[PDB]
């Protein structure tokens, strides 16, 4: 857990107007949720060789596919894994009005084959504390400009700092709940198609899952914080569903 | 004169969900998701419907 065989290279471009392209295979836990039609509509992160964790607003069905090991989605072909889904575990407390408690667990039918390019993310401890102002990473195939309406072929990554509930409420006010964590407002934004992906904060050498892409600016405003599902607040549920399944 | 289906927002939130689920508006435009089409109609004070889901 949380150590890519293949090492990320995070440059200063990762911090400005909607990050950069990833070193292929450098975020192994990064998966793409796809249709039967092969069309990417959300991301996810692998926590196991068996489970994927995602946002609940994504509407993942058992009919949908988890694609492990992809870089370039426009590849006539690369070495990926099209894993099937057998059971979907949508948080009972997910609030659809509010997008609060926005985590869903996908149990795979076909175990993923951990390779050099496919591995898992470390999940945090509930008591874990990731300080505001900590610079983290968000990865995905979400649009680069709201104005593109074409999702990128290659995985992107942005570096953004964490925010206090307190200083996010200045932008979202009362919408910000406890199962939410804010990040960005710095020159980089999560956007359509990034949903259910990771917000990784490195901890004691490992990259750890601190947020899930949830919601944010309807226009992918780089001066507004992006909201994520707060993993520390939902990890005992992850732990307990995993145990009973 | 024609039409089909009105795009829905999360009113209880004033931002959107970040999923990619393009919609074809009755205007001839693609919207990354429905919530976008809604915020665009709100801002623009427009009344664009969803022609078909998926891209135009």
């Amino acid at each position: 857990c949380g150590v890519p065989a293949i090492q990320p290279v995070l440059s200063g471009l990762s911090r400005i107007v909607n990050g950069e392209e990833a070193v292929p295979g450098s975020w192994p836990w990064q998966v793409s949720l796809q249709d039967k039609t092969g069309f990417h509509f959300c991301g996810g992160s692998l926590i196991n060789e068996n489970w994927v964790v995602t946002a609940a607003h994504c509407g993942v069905t058992t009919s949908d596919v988890v694609v492990a090991g992809e870089f370039d989605q426009g590849s006539s072909s690369e070495k990926i894994q099209k894993l099937k889904i057998a059971k979907v575990f949508k948080n009972s407390k997910y609030n659809s009005l509010t997008i609060n408690n926005d985590i869903t667990l996908l149990k795979l039918s076909t175990a993923a084959s951990f390779s050099q390019t496919v591995s898992a993310v470390c999940l945090p401890s509930a008591s874990d504390d990731f300080a505001a102002g900590t610079t983290c990473v968000t990865t995905g195939w979400g649009l680069t400009r709201y104005t593109n309406a074409n999702t990128p072929d290659r995985l992107q990554q942005a570096s953004l700092p964490l925010l206090s509930n307190t200083n996010c409420k200045k932008y979202w006010g009362t919408k910000i709940k406890d199962a939410m964590i804010c990040a960005g407002a710095s020159g980089v934004s999560s956007c359509m198609g990034d949903s259910g992906g990771p917000l990784v904060c490195k901890k004691n050498g490992a990259w750890t899952l601190v947020g899930i892409v949830s919601w944010g600016s309807s226009t992918c405003s780089t001066s507004t914080p992006g909201v994520y599902a707060r993993v520390t607040a939902l990890v005992n549920w992850v732990q307990q569903t995993l145990a009973a399944n | 004169d024609s039409l089909g289906r009105e795009a829905k927002c999360y009113n209880e939130l004033n931002g959107c969900t970040l999923e990619y689920r393009p919609v074809c508006g009755t205007d001839g435009d693609t919207y990354p998701n429905e919530c976008v089409l809604c915020f665009e109609n709100r801002k623009r004070q427009t009344s664009i419907l969803i022609q078909k889901s998926g891209p135009c």
